[PDB]
C-alpha cells in the first residue's frame, strides 16, 4: 500500500533506562502517524504540531538510525532543505520511521549542521549501580570536554568542581574512558556524531567498595546478563519459566543453575541444543561442551527471545 | 573540527 | 613512536582477484613508506613521486577507508582547498594506513570533480566461472548506466552492443542486479560512492550450462566456500588432504565427497569435531549429525586453519 | 544528483 507507519518518542521516554543506547526498542511507548509515503516533511511537521501539541519552531526531528555496530541513534534529518524529498525517501524505505522528537518548555535553541554537536549525558551511580539520564546539550565541536564538566555536575545534582570520569558509551560491550580533557570534542570521541553518549561518575574512592565500580564494569556487566527460557520436552504445550544468567557460564554452570531451580540434581537433567531457524529440539546437549551460554544461543533472533528445551528425565 | 558521517567498530 | 606506515596499493594488484572488493588484504604485496605521524600531504606525494617513476600530475591518491557495510574500498581524499592536514589526522590516527595508488600508463591524469564518480568494473566469465578485473572509470553522476556499457564491452573484449547483464558489488553474500539502465548512476546503484563495484556478463542462454550461470550466484558460492583440512586419527602426524566444501552441506555431503576422495564408503568413515584451537580431536560425529559443516567449524579462530579428524572402519571383523 | 557519505543497510 501507499502509506508508512511514522513512529515518534519523546525525550521523557529516555528517562530511567538501565542500558545502551536511549531506550529499550519493545518496552517504550511511541506516538504513532499514518502518513502517505509521498508525503511532504512539512506536512507531517504540521500533522505532528496539531496533534503533539508543539508549534513549528519549538519542534526538532532527529531520526532514529540502526547502526552496523549495533546500535540505534537519533540523527541529524537528511532534507537537502528541501528539494521535494518524499517522506519514504528520507527513510530509505525504513517502514515503520522510527523519529525522536525534540521540544522544549514542559524557545529552541539554533543548531548548526556543521558545526555544532548534540550530545547525550548519562550519569552512573557506582553505589546503586544505576545510570540517570541526565538529558541532552549543543555544543561546538570545537570546545573542549574540559568545559562540559561543570554541566554535567548541576544536571546530576552535583557540587561544582566535582572531580568526574568520563566514558564514551560507544556501543554494547565497549565503554572507553576519556584521558584528555582538554582537547576538542571531535578529538575526544571515537568519531563524532549528533546523538554521541558520555557518561560520567563521580572520582571518588568510596564507590571501589561496590559490586560494579565503574560504568565500563556496568555496561560489560549488562553485556553479559541474559535471560532464557525452560521447557519440558515431554511433552506438554510450554511450561515455560525464564531465569537470568550470565553469557559467560559454560555446560556445569547453566546446568546447575536450572536444576536448583528445578529442584532436582543436574545428572537428571538432559538439554536438547536449540536446532535453530527450524522448529524444535533436535540434538541433545553434551554435558562436555566445552562452549559457553552465548554460543548455545546465537541462533535465535534478536525479537527474541531464548529459549531451549529439557527433559528431565 | 567537524563530526563523522557514519560509524565504524561493527558486529 | 613519532612515525607511521603507509602503505601503498597499486592497480595491477587487483588483477587476478576472484573475491569481494577490490584486492586479499593478506596476500597483497604493498609498497610501504616510513613516514613523520606530523608529515604532510604535499610532502609525501613528493617523497611519491620521485620513488615512482611518476610525476604528481600524472598520479592520484584513493585512500582504502572501510565502510559500514564491512566493505574496504577507494575513497576520496579529505584534502580540499584550505586543509593544511597532517598525515596521521588525514588517517584518522589510523597506521598503518593503505592507500590504493592510481597513475596512468602509457599524457596526463583526468580531472575530478563533486558531479563525478570512480567506478570499478568487474566481468563475470559464467564458463570459466571466474571474475575479470576491468579496470576502473571515472564518469559524472548524471551519466546514464546505458551510456557505460560500449566501455565495459570493449574492456572485456566483446563486440560492441553486446547484451551485458549489470550487477552492483555491495558486500559480500549481496550482489544486487540493476534492472533499469536508463537512469542516472546516482539512481542506479544503491548509495553512490566511489568504491562501487558493477560486475557484468553476457546475456546469453549459453551459460545456463555452466557450474554458476550469474555473477549473483557466483558471489554467493564463494561466500560459503571453505576449505577444510581432514587428518586421520589412527596415523599420528597426518598433514592432509584439503578439500573445498560449504558452510551449508550437512554431514552426509561432507561424508560422501570426501568418500570420493580417499576411494571409500561414506559408512566407512568417522568424523571428530573440533579443536578451536586446542589442536586435537574430540567428540566423534554419529552420521545422524544434524546440523551443518558451519557448526562443525564454529570454535574456530578467523585467520586459523580449519582442521577435521576422521578414521577409516573396518568392513569384515 | 550527489553521491552519498556512509553506506546503510
Amino acid at each position: 500500500h501507499l502509506y508508512m507507519q511514522v513512529q515518534i518518542v519523546a525525550e521523557d521516554q529516555f528517562c530511567g533506562h538501565q542500558g545502551n543506547d536511549m531506550y529499550d526498542e519493545e518496552k517504550v511507548k511511541y506516538t504513532v502517524f499514518k502518513v502517505l509515503k509521498n508525503s511532504s516533511l512539512a506536512e507531517f511537521v504540521q500533522s505532528l504540531s496539531q496533534t503533539m501539541g508543539f508549534p513549528q519552531d519549538q519542534i526538532r526531528l532527529w531520526p532514529m538510525q540502526a547502526r552496523s555496530n549495533g546500535t540505534k541513534r537519533p540523527a541529524m534529518l537528511d532534507n537537502e532543505a528541501d528539494g521535494n524529498k518524499t517522506m519514504i525517501e528520507l527513510s530509505d524505505n525504513e517502514n515503520p520511521w522510527t523519529i525522536f522528537l525534540e521540544t522544549v518548555d514542559p524557545t529552541l535553541p539554533k543548531f548548526d549542521k556543521d558545526h555544532d554537536v548534540m550530545l547525550f549525558l548519562k550519569m552512573y551511580d557506582p553505589k546503586t549501580r544505576s545510570l540517570n539520564y541526565c538529558g541532552h546539550i549543543y555544543t561546538p565541536i570545537s570546545c573542549k570536554i574540559r568545559d562540559l564538566l561543570p554541566v554535567m555536575c548541576d544536571r546530576a545534582g552535583f557540587i561544582q568542581d566535582t572531580s568526574l570520569i568520563l566514558y564514551e558509551e560507544v556501543k554494547p560491550n565497549l565503554t572507553e574512558r576519556i584521558q584528555d580533557y582538554d582537547v576538542s570534542l571531535d578529538k575526544a570521541l571515537d568519531e563524532l556524531m549528533d546523538g554521541d553518549i558520555i557518561v560520567f561518575q563521580k572520582d571518588d574512592p568510596e564507590n571501589d567498595n561496590s559490586e560494579l565500580p565503574t560504568a565500563k564494569e556496568y555496561f560489560r556487566d549488562l553485556y553479559h546478563r541474559v535471560d532464557v527460557i525452560f521447557c519440558d520436552k515431554t511433552i506438554p504445550n510450554d511450561p515455560g519459566f525464564v531465569v537470568t544468567l550470565s553469557n559467560r557460564m559454560n555446560y556445569f554452570q547453566v546446568a546447575k543453575t536450572v536444576a536448583q531451580r528445578l529442584n532436582t540434581d543436574p545428572m537428571l537433567l538432559q538439554f536438547f541444543k536449540s536446532q535453530g531457524y527450524r522448529d524444535g529440539p533436535g540434538n541433545p546437549l553434551r554435558h562436555n561442551y566445552e562452549g559457553t551460554l552465548r554460543d548455545l544461543l546465537q541462533f535465535f533472533k534478536p525479537r527474541q527471545p531464548k529459549k531451549l528445551y529439557y527433559q528431565q528425565l | 573540527g567537524r563530526k563523522r558521517h557514519c560509524k565504524t567498530k561493527h558486529l
